[PDB]
């Protein structure tokens, strides 16, 4: 009765703090980030949502320090983004032509599951593991992919909501 | 999205501040006080903004010269001579960022771009709040501007082993 | 490898006259007509101690008194080079260098002061000549031995090289001949190490592979007593029909694959401490659950207060390097203009705009209170997470302390218990064995490392195999002793038609008589010792010559070659100079020879390319009369 | 050892006359005079020849056109032995020879025939020289000839060192025939020598087997861990190696009850290991990129390299700021800067490019040549370091899966009481292989018993005698040889001189620079430095017992720098000759082969000459010549 609702709140305030640039639409109140919010939409676990922000934190804080360190330049990144956009493309087609049967969430839930496993080309490179989830973190966040064909709707159902 | 970060770290509006104290360094030790060529000033960014040849530009004090910082890169208990090749490819792929510090750097009236391939540096300004950090490469830029000045260009292009 | 020298230079002591100059000529014998004199010559001093000399042999009463500073000048590959080295003065030797470059000197300061140490102008010479690479090479002065015959090596019979009266000296130039011949290059060296290298890994390799093989074979050997045994112990429910080692190993699968084992006991029949012990191996599973769900939590939030800090870090440093902007904005002035034309023009300060902005948006996330709080939530949740996992470990240990106790209890159940643990240590065994059965399959890595490890061996074996270092010197060594043949059919010389040869550990000439071959120790005459020496050293050099990236320096210094003769001898003299002459005309300007010498100039005039001018004399009178009166 | 040359004896090449014969003083210096420039050197060819050198080189012209065998009688401690050897003239060198032995031979045998061979003879005076059947007869040949291209020659000091297999042998000669190493301990040596190379290889080996790969740790390390986990052994304050890892899990396997103790603290440990882990896989992959790229960049460069041209020297671009700028430049904007439109914009940039590109062809006008580059030193060391971290980079992945994914599904079963049991099932089984692996005791044995060998040859040889022993002598020849340098010739007859083995020669010792002999003039100095040399020496071995050395010296035309004032120099060397020789009891003999004037010598001590013993072609007697 008031356990359930502080762990609630809790939960929100860790969540949703954070961002590119905090709206001020989202600062006096916790609405989730967009990415968060497409991981709500098919529901998967609290502990999961953690390790995606840490991914994303993580995968930030990396890019930051390799250009601070004139590793890597503007024209580096644009290859890995259109790579990342193609590629997401092609499993999401995919998967929808293999498996347009299962429950709508089921269907999110395998994107969500292929898309990062798959490896993805780029430079002479050695990516650690929290790397490639932290771009696709930030790439959702934009609204430029997605885990659900139709997460425009859902997440327009959501901003309504 | 995936720039940002990149575009805040490497604006050019620190790359100005670096091409003003690099020429301000220049024109001291200069033999007769003239400012520094035009194709010197793409080398500035390509050397202080990479961390490898900043420490070793850090290193050797003013009075080694341009020749000992050359040399630190071939030394045996370094071996490091593949970098000397790389300053020029690096300075090659910095074309625009470079370009666009010099606009910003003449355009508040920090270098006067004369018709003559050269640029007078300005004095009577001085910045104030800044981080320690930054407040490192600049005293940087200054030293390899007036490690630039004791020479002329044959031999500086021969110690860098840059093509121009 | 091109190097000559250009010219010599004095900077008189007394600060009231011009440096003096002394320039020769490059690609032509440069004949000195000089050391007309007791003592030394004063030149071949200065070059050594130019070039890095560790201790100064000038001549300190007639010189060092009136000059301060002495210099060379060097025509290379790279254009010319100034060097210079201070007068010692005091001390017997100084380490105060001066180096200056360029397209082609002309011009030399009044006033030097120094530029460098010893030690680097070692260093660049040893960049320049390529022996800065990974026995194989030598060091710039090693090379010496090639471009110097002092006047007491050029006509004696039992020495050929300069620097070859110790121990140490002579085992250093004899390792140095195989690389300055093109045995040895620096890709070979690299290759032999990258193959040692190899062949150390793919030891190590097949080792470990060839231990994990025997293990796995002999336990496939028992497979068969493994599976019998297994039918006794009721895991797997014995067949009847004859089995290959596919259906045994499958049924070991789907026997591990289980949630839970076959448990050969009834359960019509049960006893009051059955259903007791069944109860609390329950309730265990049921534990282990909520544990593994609290380890998984905890897990995730300290990965995520490591994740928040870092993102913190990034701010700041990403805030330090846009701070600048803001001091930009105070200082362009209220005009807007073109940086080239001064054509009206904001771009600069739309840019410093939308620095500015987001300056203010970094500086904004900054807020400290608004991110404060945050904390002290997360720490209020770590404290409940570990509570709970307190309380879960704290059940776990009581239900053990009462199934400990009710199976001490009873009988029946220990012996549930012994069946228990015998059937899950075996099953766990046969995983263990089923694994690194798995591990060491045909398509296993551990295979194709092994595999192309052996592969790469044999190529480089190839390549280090098909190109030898003893093949290589006696090929060059034919060439060199023809053409010290050819040469040697002009001079002077009892049998001219007798081939020579080179010996490389001797260090020496060896005469192919008809009869006997003679070493050149035992051929009278000083006329026959300068010819062999001339030939040698000029087919040398031609041979560095005609080959690529050679260290060799390109000039050649022969101090008083005609004493053999008192300085019916015109001719062999004018035959010597003759010789000279043709090969450095054959070279095209990339071989220069200096020479000191008294033979007038009727037995050198009319030589092509032989020069000599006569303001060259050396030993004193190189030093002005000015300066020698002055002081 | 007491061997001296008594005499000289020829045969007529035709059998038809009695032999001829010449014969020294024996202790006495014997001055041969004759003719200069008439073949006049006979004596050294002959006595070199019966000796058992490998080729003959008697005159052929001469005296081989008359005689067929030839010989010398010697006085050795054995007796006295008559040596001759046989010239056919058809071969370079026979093996036929006749040897005659007793206690004093004064008959001739008129005839000679086959008695022994060249290898018998080389047998017997190997034997003489009471040497170990390593020293030889022959190789003792540099203390005794002194050619005429020696005797004054500031290069070359000892006889038979031009080569350079013979200076070898010299080189290891000396410390023999000095006294202080006996024969038996230079057998040691050489043995002590191959068994110190050998042991260092043998280590090395041991320590590159010792080693063990990357997923083998990780696989014994994660077992471990997760056993620690459950509660079944403490927690390690130290790392611990294989052998502690081994053993205590060892002990746990073989515990007859086990007991969970699962506890806050040890779930907590864990998490924080894999921190660790986490720190060290993000450190190391980044490493890893940064070599990477290194790399790739140095291949691009070596590719740049040589496809060009086979010479060490790049192919590279240029960097074109005018041309690149002109090239940006499009229609829709007159400005690459700014993005502005207007032709007094573009009359501008015109300028401004054509002032650059001025600037450009000066430079290139400049740096026209070409850029060599060798960079194999840095290849190398990268290629290294790549796998160095590659393997590393393995290890720390595999060793984080497992600690992560014991939170997943695997493990919602793993913390009962009952599935611990299938844990240890694996432990069991997994450690048959892991006590094989980086493990071997065959190497270490052989190890210690090369260290216990090396140790007792050590102990027995004790290399500090040989050098004392050696010091000591040298500092005798020295000071013996400054002792007779005051009675002869030279620049300064104070200055003392040094003997130096490796180089094989002499050092003079300057007042601030030690000079070699090859570096000084006056030609004059050379002869005497030789003779207080030599001289010195044979005084030296005579003073020892059972030296190897022959006691006699020969040497040629002394006087050669003295054309034939001069003739009160040449006297000084003659008497001083003549004084060592009186000094010693007649245990030494000197042959000097001269052709100075006989008012120059004969009243001093010690020193004859007779008016016979000429040599060349009045060697032959007059009675042959016509009829042999």
């Amino acid at each position: 009765w008031y356990k359930a609702y502080v762990q609630k709140i809790d939960r929100q305030m860790v969540l949703s703090s954070r961002a590119q640039a905090p709206v001020k639409e989202k600062a006096q109140e916790y609405l989730p980030d967009k990415f968060v919010q497409q991981l709500e939409i098919i529901g998967l676990p609290y502990e999961e949502i953690l390790g995606a922000i840490s991914d994303y934190l993580m995968a930030s804080f990396d890019r930051t320090d390799w250009a601070a360190r004139g590793e890597v330049d503007e024209t580096s990144f644009d290859d890995l983004d259109t790579a990342l956009q193609r590629t997401w493309k092609n499993k999401q087609r995919i998967c929808g032509l293999t498996h347009s049967e299962k429950s709508e969430q089921d269907q999110g839930k395998l994107l969500y599951f292929e898309c990062m496993q798959f490896n993805i080309p780029l430079q002479a490179m050695s990516p650690p593991s929290h790397f490639i989830p932290g771009c696709y973190h930030i790439l959702a966040d934009s609204l430029a992919v997605g885990w659900h064909p139709n997460y425009t709707t859902q997440l327009k159902n959501k901003k309504v909501a | 999205m995936l720039a940002r970060e990149a575009q805040n770290i490497q604006n050019p509006a620190l790359g100005a501040a670096l091409v003003w104290r690099f020429c301000c360094g220049y024109v001291k030790t200069n033999r007769v006080s003239a400012p520094p060529p035009l194709p010197f000033l793409f080398l500035v960014l390509p050397i202080i903004l990479h961390q490898e040849t900043s420490e070793f530009v850090k290193r050797t004090y003013k009075s080694s010269g341009l020749r000992a910082f050359a040399a630190k890169f071939g030394d045996s208990s370094v071996s490091k001579q593949d970098l000397l090749f790389q300053i020029h490819e690096r300075s090659i792929r910095w074309r625009q960022l470079s370009l666009r510090s010099i606009e910003l750097a003449v355009a508040s009236d920090l270098l006067k771009l004369q018709d003559g391939s050269d640029v007078i540096p300005l004095s009577k300004t001085k910045a104030r709040g800044l981080s320690d950090e930054v407040k490192t490469l600049m005293d940087l830029a200054e030293k390899l501007g007036s490690w630039f000045g004791e020479l002329s260009i044959h031999e500086v292009v021969t110690t860098l082993k840059v093509k121009l | 490898m091109y190097f000559q020298i250009r010219g010599i230079i004095l900077w008189p002591r007394n600060k009231n006259f011009k440096p003096h100059t002394i320039r020769f000529e490059l690609g032509k014998v440069n004949v000195i007509s000089g050391a007309s004199r007791t003592g030394k010559s004063a030149v071949i001093p200065i070059i050594d101690y130019c070039l890095g000399a560790n201790t100064c042999s000038i001549p300190v009463k007639t010189i060092r008194k009136y000059c301060e500073w002495f210099g060379i000048v060097v025509a290379t590959e790279q254009g010319e080079k100034l060097l210079a080295r201070k007068e010692p003065g005091n001390q017997r030797s100084t380490t105060d260098m001066f180096v200056l470059e360029a397209e082609n000197i002309t011009s030399i300061p009044i006033r030097l002061e120094k530029n460098t140490n010893v030690i680097a102008v070692k260093r660049m010479l040893d960049d320049l000549a390529n022996l800065s690479n990974l026995d194989g090479r030598p060091a710039f002065r090693d090379l010496a031995a090639f471009t110097f015959q002092p006047q007491n090596v050029v006509a004696n019979p039992d020495v050929l090289f300069f620097k070859t009266n110790t121990y140490e000296h002579r085992e250093k130039l004899r390792k140095i001949f195989p690389y300055v011949l093109g045995a040895i290059t620096s890709e070979l060296m690299a290759k032999q190490f990258e193959l040692n290298r190899i062949r150390l890994f793919l030891r190590r390799k097949e080792r470990e592979l060839k231990d994990a093989q025997d293990v796995s074979a002999q336990w496939l050997a028992d497979l068969k007593s493994k599976y019998s045994e297994a039918q006794e112990l009721g895991l797997v429910p014995k067949p009847q029909e004859q089995l290959s080692r596919k259906q045994m190993i499958s049924q070991l699968e789907e026997v591990i694959s289980r949630t839970d084992l076959t448990l050969k006991v009834t359960v019509s029949t049960i006893s009051d401490a059955l259903s007791e012990l069944n109860t609390l191996e329950s309730e265990e599973r049921l534990v282990s659950r909520e544990l593994t769900t609290m380890r998984h939590r905890l897990e995730e939030m300290n990965r995520l207060r490591v994740g928040m800090h870092q993102y913190e870090n990034a701010l700041l440093m990403q805030r330090d390097r846009l701070k600048i902007s803001g001091w930009l904005l105070s200082n362009t002035n209220d005009e807007s203009d073109c940086p080239m034309c001064g054509s009206h023009t904001d771009s600069a300060k739309q840019k410093l705009q939308a620095l500015v902005q987001r300056l203010s948006d970094v500086e904004a996330a900054v807020g400290a209170d608004a991110h404060k709080e945050v904390p002290a939530a997360f720490d209020r949740e770590l404290q409940r997470v570990t509570t709970e996992v307190a309380n879960a470990t704290e059940r776990l240990r009581a239900i053990q302390s009462r199934k400990r106790t009710l199976t001490s209890r009873s009988k029946e159940a220990r012996e549930q218990q012994f069946s228990t643990r015998r059937a899950e240590r075996f099953i766990g065994n046969v995983e263990s064995a089923l694994e690194l059965h798995r591990k060491l399959g045909s398509d296993s890595e551990l295979v194709e490392e092994v595999r192309k490890l052996k592969e790469m061996v044999q190529t480089l074996e190839k390549e280090l195999r098909e190109k030898d270092v003893e093949l290589r010197k006696n090929q060059a060594l034919r060439v060199i002793n023809a053409q010290a043949g050819n040469i040697l059919q002009g001079l002077d010389v009892e049998d001219p038609s007798a081939p020579i040869s080179l010996e490389i550990n001797d260090l020496t000439i060896k005469v192919l008589g008809d009869e006997r071959d003679d070493y050149l120790s035992e051929i009278g005459s000083g006329s026959n010792w300068l010819s062999y020496h001339l030939a040698i050293l000029l087919s040398l050099h031609q041979f560095y010559l005609s080959q690529k990236n050679n260290p060799v320096p390109s000039f050649l210094i022969l101090d008083q070659p005609s004493q053999v003769y008192f300085p019916e001898d015109v001719e062999a003299v004018r035959r010597a100079f003759k010789a000279m002459g043709n090969v450095v005309i054959k070279e095209k300007g990339k071989l220069q020879l200096i020479v000191l010498d008294h033979a007038p100039r009727e037995v050198w005039g009319e030589i092509d390319g032989v020069v000599g001018l006569p303001e060259w004399r050396d030993g004193i009178k190189l030093v002005p009369m000015e300066w020698l009166t002055g002081v």
